[PDB]
């Protein structure tokens, strides 16, 4: 029963450290390579979706989740932690902006919500943080195209381009040069493929790579095959076939 | 039921009727009409029976507690307001209370507060409550005089009651008289209306100035 | 002293916390109870230990009813047994009111069972430490079930437990094997008495009082009853016959 | 540190015993019950020449015929004193008559056990039981004058005399010889102070003692300081004339 | 009702509040201050039921006085009014509403101007030079709009209020026995103990 | 969890939390109250060597609970604010229910109960601040000065000092003030308080803050300037022996 | 057991202040600086941005500068996470006060609610305190400009120039010396920019490695107009002072 | 070691006894001795009242709980009080609701559950008290022994409190005589005063502060105190 662990399970020291967090930050590094590029001409996200057994399918595994029709998220760390936090992140996005304010949430304000949950599960005793870091990419007319990281700390920051999981330091570096202010979405898909090629080989084919874009979309799936009220959501996630085809022209 | 209380030089005069009825036939000439909370506070019965009864013993618990704990004489001013504040909570709960909260403390002198189920608390020299009240008010008002002696004050009180007794049939079994002092209340006996009627009708010559 | 002996707010490296393991060990140094499944019923028997002449014969009873047709006896820690049964009652009554029928034995088993499991996933709520032999008859037959500390239960056809387990189980399997399942309910009473008498040989520094009951479809007419009078004298006779006397 | 379920070998929690030790370090309180009165004396104690008299509580009224003396911490007895007034007031509302000495005592001591996050039809939520014992005196029509000793461990004994303090040793032994079935109210007050001056290491005065008694003549009466001094002055003569 | 008037002169707020409670033939009580001083430059006058009045009054004075010490300065007439209305608007939904409709006569002592507020028992808020409660206004708005125009000294306000009260007692059948007059300014709250032509 | 063993007795009979509370008081500022018999003077230290702050954004040492009830403290700032909020709610509730302007003692009973409360029972930890609650009860010419502790005890006291240099100021009150015969002049009561806090603050009149309360709501806090003229006077009395 | 897995550290040290609280202060002194300067025709706030790189978005410097009101803004020293919870509650408290009394919250009134919660966080629950100190910048029409600070100890003071976060001693020392009360906004900025230089050791200091805001009287208000500078505006003022650093 | 099975209500042993049960058993002995004996028509409790201070006055420590029920204690008095409190409440609720008069076995079972809930949280506790409950219902006479360990046996005779073994050995011998003697009080009472005097070996026997309590067919619940125990010494 409750009421046995009502002391926090982060405490300070004169080095100011929070035990739980340092351990959890390490977990993010040990994830798979996931990256984000803002090309300032859209946003492109890519990650590796990979088997863990020879008879495990990868077409039942995604690391790309939709949070709302037009905000997408990607992560590195613990699989479970990501799904459970994602449910709660979904909850607030839908009930508190689409009913109250009648529209989709602004990214930065949704970045504030997701942070607050993670910081809260550290402040309250008896429970730990989530051992993940998420990259929340979204688009709005008001803010343009945007990209933030929210840490396991419940700290946030914006990042023009970043990578997390295994091969973090080198992946970000190569990217920074290849990242222009004014960058074409096709070239920005190649750079992502190219990076993930440097992390992994001997199991690197295009149908094990899952890439999603913020920019181009399909109106025909948003119920605007007929006359539109408006264009609608800008996120559309690629299928495997599209990914493989571009990998040949890499 | 007609009850009056007036403030004068000697303390407080409280005068009340008693009457219990089965029909219009006077079943008993008897029933309380001063609820003696403690010797320093009186609350007079002119409301619902149960309502008055329940809250006025409960008021006795708050007075006793305040003096036991805080070692301080409780005011009449405090007694009425504790009462009024609870009353407003039980308002529109079916409450019927008409009481006058009487005391004579060191720090205020004789103080009479009218308290009703509406939660109203008013300080006054003179309050009459009832339904023979307008007629009872007449006798009192036309012979009112603040500077008066306790004995003569008692006679005026009792004639006022009589006046209201004769016309209105919800009073007039008997009269109980009490004079409330500093050190506590002094009972001034129980007077039969039969014997009291013939003396007054002849004696007072008010509404009787040519005898009727 | 590892927090796998002071808390159950974790999983163990042995897949169970030490204190639950210990409950299983304390059932076995205890008192003997059996249960005999037969082709039309179930029979229960328990050994009641005599330590003084100050005890009264059959005015302390260990077999307690739930409903009117399910009989429960248990071995092990006395307080834990009261609490298990009190629960067993609340389920049984809720079932009768709500569905307008006496409760099935695989159903009844899932309800107690889930509650024994609950008290074994909290770091400060005591486990149970009784093994309960229980059963009765319903509208698709007789059933004998046995419930353990850990929340473990299966259906049995013969069951034994306690100090004299080894002996008891030996006689009991021989007889069950010999029979289609256990033969008649009536035959089974005597047999049951032999096992308990035989188990008592493993503890002769105390006396026993043989206590039997039964619950049989056409040999109690659906009810659970205590076994007494003639039927108890006969089982005694049979028992003292084989184990010499 | 120490659990709310961690016993000694004898069934008794650490925390319970430990309260009982702090009790004995308080101030001296002595009560003697006869069938002519119960006299209560306490040392009030002046903690400085600039501490004002009768601002420190050692003689409290539970009701107008009912008193208590305390020993231990003074704030810790306040939660008890509150509960005891409340019990008295309520019984009188409901039943229009007096609470018995026993009854009153039981009601406080049921709620002095407690502690921990337990419950069983009793609400327990304290971190500690109270650090204070109280000698609860009253007179009731049935049993007359009685004296009861309340332990905050949920334990209660009926008494005809008891002394507690750090001066307990001298005072209980003296009390046994001094005890009799009846003796006059004035002899009793004088005699109490005599016992107090003995276990006291310093000069006994009225700026560190307050007396009190309970009468059927006029209920709970604190026997005040001016009146008490004049008796202490007689004490000096009678005592240096046995010497 | 309880007849409650107000007039805002150039430096002050003069508020007129009945001095009697009349029960059939005779005045049962005739010493009636039907107004309560919140603060030395906040006054509120009242009409409604007799019981609501004092119960609200005392609750509200206590809250304001708590705010005055906590924040260490006297709360504006503006601060009190927004507070007063918001509590009344809630009460209507509940089983028991406070059924007092009010006139708050204040000196804004921080910018030096008098202000008069009529706030209804529901919560209907208005600022006015002069206002009245009930059926009063049919007759007395007809004298005040016609004979008065702003920027008239305090004494002229006294004479106008008496003419209004006389017409009410004559022609309207309600009976309230004149007015007891109180003036709210920077010098505080003063009783006008005359009502003879004032 | 946290509803238990914050507070328990030792077998030595000390309480942990109370014992570490009294230590915050000795460390903190200094407050003293001296009573006349028709005044009460409250003198306070506020000690800062850093000179880059004003008095009008640093909280005052004497806070009003009512116009005729004042509160002084020594200890943590944080904790003291909690206590102050209860005392204002208790002043206005008393005025409401008993219809009497407040008695100063009853208010002590409320602040003291809270202080007792978090010690006796878990789910809250105790305070680390001691207070002086002083004022005038209505219809009294007689001054009231009280002390309440984290224990939750209280008692009434003729002059009393807490905080840094309790010993020094104590000796001074023992040898220069009496319970029996105090100052009878307002002036002499001011002189005495300044004399006591001057020996300990180790600054002029620019870090002693005097507030004098004469009967029923009459409060004037003398300024740095006014205190200095007595400070001069004091150096003159002391140069009759130097 | 698990009643002894309690940390018991939100109780007092003998040092007159809780363990966790004292340790937390250290944490602040290891995160970003905030500097608060109160002027006689403004309030100037400077903060040095912790990590600045191309991989970050450099055009954002509201990462620690939030306006709570129309005329109140705060500066953060501590961690983002810790901050956010108090920011949101101060914002609501502003709106409760506004709504009740029809007037904006005074700077000390606002400070005092935040500080009573910070204390609260250790006072109820046993949970850990914050790791944030604010320096509050605001105007009120009863005292002129007010500039305050609160810490997770719940002690607050007002100052005419203060620094919190790392390098408190160094910055405070310089501030006390150059301070005047005839300074203007522009004289303060110059001053601010000198101090910041002397605490940072570099070849050069760039405009995107700073977060800056000043709250001046303005020329579109008799109130106070809050100007939140962004990198490119930091670049301009750096020319204007002619202080390249 | 100690700290594993002490305060920890959630733990077990291979043996099934924790330290908290063995201390509880010792606590019963540190109260005064009280003996029980019954026939089939009466049940008796003989209990010694011996003060624990010099000045202390004798008070009842056998408590009548209902017309057909009571208990005597041995062990810890607060622990004894809470249970007695719950049992008086329980007695009422059965009488109003079901008109049910309790047999000892039923109450007992209730009693085990109560202790059991408090040995499933650290904030509650186990007890430190044994009780001998007598009652006469329509199944004859009864005497029960209640233990904090939840072992309830209804017995003809027992003793709990210090020095139990004097009395037990006598009680097992005079067993056969006493159980067949029905409708006669005085012999069973007298025999109880003899039993309890074998429990004592070095501790006084008081001839006016002994208290004997009886229930039965012809006896509603009476405690004989003072004078009225004389003719059974």
């Amino acid at each position: 029963m409750t009421d046995r662990y009502s002391f926090s399970l982060t405490t300070f020291s004169p080095s100011g450290k929070l035990g739980q967090i340092d351990y959890a930050l390490t977990a993010v590094k040990q994830g798979v390579t996931s990256l984000g590029i803002k090309a300032t001409n859209g946003v492109v996200i890519a990650t590796e979706k990979k088997s863990s057994s020879p008879l495990a399918m990868s077409e039942t595994l995604s690391k790309v989740s939709l949070l709302t029709p037009d905000i997408g998220a990607v992560y590195s760390g613990m699989g479970p932690d990501y799904r459970v936090l994602v449910d709660k992140s979904r909850k607030v996005a839908h009930t508190s902006y689409k009913r109250i304010y009648g529209e989709y949430p602004p990214t930065k304000l949704l970045v504030s919500e997701v942070a607050k949950i993670m910081q809260e599960a550290t402040q309250s005793g008896g429970v730990r943080p989530f051992g993940v870091s998420l990259l929340i990419a979204g688009h709005d007319e008001f803010n343009g195209f945007s990209l933030y990281q929210v840490d396991p700390s419940g700290s946030y920051f914006p990042w023009k381009a970043t990578a997390i999981g295994k091969g973090s330091v080198a992946a970000k570096t190569f990217l920074e040069k290849r990242w222009n202010d004014e960058l074409e979405l096709e070239d920005a898909i190649h750079i992502a493929l190219l990076t993930l090629k440097e992390s992994v080989e001997g199991e690197f084919n295009g149908d094990t790579i899952e890439l999603a874009i913020i920019g181009d979309e399909n109106p025909d799936l948003l119920g605007y095959t007929g006359i539109p009220t408006d264009k609608g959501p800008r996120f559309r996630k690629l299928t495997s076939q599209e990914i493989n085809d571009r990998l040949e022209a890499l | 039921t007609t009850t009056l209380a007036f403030r004068f030089q000697g303390g407080i005069i409280v005068a009340v009727d008693s009457r219990a009825t089965a029909g219009n036939w006077v079943a008993s000439q008897t029933v309380k009409r001063v609820i003696e909370i403690n010797p320093f506070l009186l609350g007079t019965m002119a409301g619902g029976a149960a309502d008055c009864q329940f809250w006025e013993t409960w008021l006795g618990s708050q007075c006793r507690l305040h003096e036991l704990r805080e070692k301080e004489r409780i005011s009449v001013a405090a007694a009425s307001k504790i009462l009024s504040n609870l009353v407003y909570q039980y308002k529109g709960a079916g409450l019927s209370m008409g009481t006058m909260i009487c005391g004579y403390t060191r720090k205020e002198g004789p103080t009479i507060y009218y308290v009703d189920s509406d939660g109203t608390r008013l300080k006054g020299d003179i309050f009459c409550v009832g339904s023979g009240q307008t007629f009872a008010y007449g006798v009192l008002d036309s012979n009112y005089k603040w500077d008066l002696s306790v004995e003569d004050a008692l006679y005026l009180g009792k004639r006022s009651i009589l006046a209201a007794a004769h016309r209105d049939a919800y009073s007039g079994g008997s009269v109980n008289l009490y004079h409330v002092t500093e050190d506590g209340w002094i009972y001034h006996g129980n007077h039969d209306v039969g014997e009291l009627f013939w003396k007054v009708k002849e004696e007072e010559g008010s509404f009787n100035n040519v005898i009727g | 002293g590892t927090g796998y002996d002071l808390s159950n707010s974790v999983f163990s490296p042995d897949g169970r916390n030490f204190q639950v393991e210990y409950a299983v060990k304390a059932v076995e140094n205890g008192t003997t109870s059996i249960g005999i499944k037969c082709n039309d019923g179930v029979v229960f028997a328990v050994e009641k230990l005599i330590t003084s002449k100050l005890l009264v014969p059959q005015k302390n009873v260990k077999i307690q009813v739930v409903d009117r047709h399910i009989g429960c006896v248990y071995s092990g820690l006395i307080p834990d047994g009261r609490h298990l049964v009190n629960r067993g009652r609340e389920e049984a009554a809720s079932f009768k009111k709500l569905y307008k029928t006496p409760i099935p034995i695989p159903a009844f088993a899932d309800r107690l069972g889930q509650y024994v499991q609950a008290h074994t996933l909290y770091n400060s709520v005591r486990p149970f430490g009784v093994s309960t032999i229980f059963g009765g008859v319903d509208k698709n037959g007789a059933h004998l079930y046995m419930l353990e500390p850990s929340g473990s239960y299966w259906g049995y056809k013969g069951a034994a437990t306690g100090k004299g387990r080894q002996s008891a189980k030996a006689e009991l399997e021989k007889l069950v094997d010999h029979h289609p399942e256990g033969l008649s309910a009536r035959e089974a009473v005597k047999q049951a008495a032999k096992i308990i008498y035989l188990a008592h040989e493993d503890n002769k520094e105390k006396d026993f009082e043989l206590e039997i009951s039964w619950c049989s479809l056409s040999e109690t007419n659906g009810l659970h009853k205590f076994v007494k009078g003639d039927l108890l004298q006969e089982a005694i006779d049979f028992a003292q016959k084989e184990i010499n006397g | 540190d120490r659990g709310v379920s961690t016993f000694s070998p004898e069934g008794r929690l650490f925390q319970v015993e430990y309260s009982l030790e702090a009790i004995k370090l308080g101030s001296t309180a002595i009560g003697i019950a006869t069938k002519e009165g119960v006299v209560l004396g306490v040392e009030k104690r002046a903690t400085s020449p600039l501490l004002e008299s009768d601002s420190i509580e050692k003689i409290v009224e539970i009701d107008r015929h009912i008193g208590c003396a305390m020993s231990g911490l003074t704030a810790d007895a306040r939660s008890m004193i509150e509960h005891a007034r409340t019990a008295a007031v309520t019984h009188n509302l409901y039943y229009d008559e007096d609470i018995n000495v026993e009854s009153l005592t039981q009601s406080v001591c049921d709620l002095a056990l407690r502690f921990g996050e337990g419950a069983s039809g009793e609400e327990r939520l304290m971190s500690r039981p109270f650090g204070v014992a109280l000698l609860i005196a009253g007179h009731d029509a049935d049993d007359g004058y009685q004296l009861f000793h309340a332990e905050p461990s949920g334990t209660f004994y009926r008494y005809n005399a008891k002394a507690i303090g750090s001066g307990s040793e001298g005072a209980q032994a003296e009390l046994l010889n001094e005890w009799h079935s009846s003796l006059t109210l004035k002899e009793a007050e004088l005699l109490v102070l005599k016992i107090l001056k003995q276990v006291m290491e310093e000069k006994l005065d009225e700026n560190n003692a307050q007396l009190s008694c309970i009468t059927k003549q006029d209920g709970f009466k604190i026997y005040d300081n001016e009146k008490t001094a004049e008796l202490i002055k007689e004490l000096k003569e009678k005592e240096a004339a046995e010497s | 009702m309880d007849i409650i008037l107000g007039i805002r002169v150039q430096d002050s707020v003069i508020l007129a509040s009945s001095k009697a409670v009349t029960r059939g033939i005779s005045v049962l009580k005739d010493s009636d201050d039907k107004t309560r001083q919140l603060s030395p430059h906040t006054l509120m006058s009242f009409a409604g039921e007799a019981g609501d009045t004092v119960q609200f009054a005392e609750y509200i004075q206590a809250n304001i006085q708590l705010y005055s010490i906590r924040e260490d300065y006297e709360l504006s007439p503006q601060a009190v009014s927004s507070f007063v209305r918001q509590e009344l608007a809630k009460s209507i939904r509940s089983r028991r509403p406070y059924q007092v409709n009010v006139l708050i006569g204040g000196y804004d002592k921080k910018k030096n101007k008098p202000e008069l507020y009529q706030i209804d028992y529901l919560g209907t808020k208005v600022e006015l030079p002069y206002g009245a409660h009930g059926y009063s206004g049919f007759y007395t708005f007809s004298l005040l709009d016609h004979h008065y125009r702003p920027d008239m000294t305090t004494e002229e306000g006294l004479d106008l209020l008496k003419l209004c009260v006389q017409e009410l007692e004559k022609r309207m059948p309600m009976d309230f026995k004149g007015v007891i007059v109180k003036i709210v300014d920077k010098d505080g709250i003063r009783q006008v103990d005359d009502f003879q032509a004032q | 969890g946290y509803d238990r063993a914050l507070s328990i007795f030792s077998p030595d009979g000390h309480i942990f939390q109370v014992e570490y509370a009294l230590e915050a008081v000795k460390r903190g500022t200094c407050a003293v109250g001296v009573k006349g018999k028709n005044c009460v003077v409250l003198g306070c230290e506020r000690r800062s060597t850093l000179k880059l702050q004003d008095t009008r954004i640093t909280p005052s040492k004497v806070s009003k609970i009512d116009s005729h009830v004042v509160l002084s403290f020594s200890g943590l700032n944080a904790d003291s604010r909690i206590l102050i909020e209860k005392a204002r709610v208790e002043a206005q509730s008393h005025r409401l229910t008993l219809e009497d302007p407040v008695t100063v003692e009853y208010l002590t009973r409320y602040v003291a109960g809270v202080q007792q409360r978090y010690t006796q029972s878990g789910g809250v930890r105790p305070f680390g601040v001691s207070t002086l609650i002083a004022g005038f009860d209505p219809r009294d010419d007689e001054p009231k000065l009280y002390q309440t502790e984290p224990s939750g005890i209280y008692s009434s006291w003729s002059a009393q000092t807490i905080g840094r240099n309790s010993k020094t100021v104590r000796e001074f009150l023992e040898k220069n003030y009496d319970r029996k015969e105090p100052p009878a002049t307002v002036e002499e009561c001011v002189k005495l308080t300044v004399r006591s806090l001057l020996e300990v603050v180790q600054t002029g009149a620019k870090n002693i803050e005097i507030t004098v309360v004469k009967p029923d709501s009459d409060i004037v806090a003398l300024s740095s300037e006014e205190i200095n003229q007595y400070v001069t006077q004091i150096e003159q009395e002391k140069q009759e022996q130097q | 057991g698990s009643r002894r897995y309690d940390s018991r550290t939100t109780i007092f040290s003998p040092e007159g202040r809780l363990y966790q609280v004292e340790y937390a202060l250290e944490s602040i002194s290891h995160a970003g600086t905030a500097i608060g300067i109160m002027a006689s025709d403004g309030i100037v706030l400077a903060a040095e941005r912790k990590v600045t790189s191309t991989l970050l978005e450099q055009d954002t410097s509201t990462e620690k500068l939030y306006k709570l009101n129309d005329k109140i803004a705060v500066a953060v020293a501590g961690l983002t996470a810790d901050a956010e919870i108090l920011i949101n509650t101060a914002r609501i408290h502003a709106q409760n006060y506004l709504k009740t009394y029809n007037e904006d919250i005074p700077v000390e009134i606002l400070v005092r609610r935040l500080s009573d919660i910070k204390q609260g966080y250790t006072q109820h629950g046993g949970l850990r305190p914050f790791g944030v100190s604010f320096i509050y910048a605001g105007y009120d029409d009863r005292y002129g400009y007010q500039l305050y600070t609160s810490n997770p100890s719940g002690n607050y003071t007002g100052w005419k120039a203060i620094s919190v976060g790392a390098n408190t001693s160094a910055a405070q020392t310089l501030l006390q010396m150059d301070y005047k009360d005839d300074m203007k906004v522009d004289d303060a900025i110059e001053l601010a920019l000198k101090t910041l230089s002397k605490t940072t050791d570099s070849s050069a200091l760039t405009y995107d490695r700073l977060e800056f805001a000043t709250i001046r009287k303005g020329a579109n208000d008799g109130e106070v107009y809050q100007k939140i500078f962004k990198p490119q505006e930091i670049k301009d003022i750096l020319v204007k002072t002619g202080i390249t650093k | 070691f100690r700290n594993n099975y002490d305060g920890d209500t959630v733990t077990f042993s291979p043996t099934g006894r924790l330290f908290q049960v063995e201390y509880a058993l010792e606590a019963i002995k540190q109260g005064s001795v009280t003996v029980g004996l019954r026939s089939n028509t009466h049940a008796v409790l003989v209990a010694l009242k011996r003060n624990a201070d010099e000045l202390s006055s004798y008070q009842k420590k056998i408590i009548k709980c209902d017309e057909h029920m009571g208990l005597s204690l041995a062990g810890l008095a607060p622990d004894a009080r809470v249970l007695s409190n719950y049992l008086r409440q329980q007695c009422n609720y059965s009488s109003l609701v079901f008109n049910r008069k309790l047999a000892v076995e039923r109450a007992g079972h209730l009693l085990c559950d109560k202790a059991q809930k408090n040995t499933q949280s650290y904030g509650g506790r186990p007890y430190g008290v044994g009780l001998l409950i007598i009652g006469y219902d329509k199944s004859g006479a009864h005497l029960l022994e209640f233990q904090p360990s939840g072992n309830v046996t209804e017995l003809y005779g027992t003793a709990i409190g210090a020095r139990s073994q004097g009395a037990k050995t006598y009680l097992e011998r005079t067993l056969d005589t006493f159980i067949k003697i029905d409708g006669n009080p005085d012999e069973l009472i007298k025999a109880g005063v003899e039993a309890i005097s074998q429990s004592l070996r070095d501790e006084s026997l008081t001839v006016d502060n002994l208290s004997i309590a009886i229930v039965g067919k012809d006896t509603p619940f009476t405690i004989y105190d003072g004078e009225a125990v004389a003719k059974y010494i």
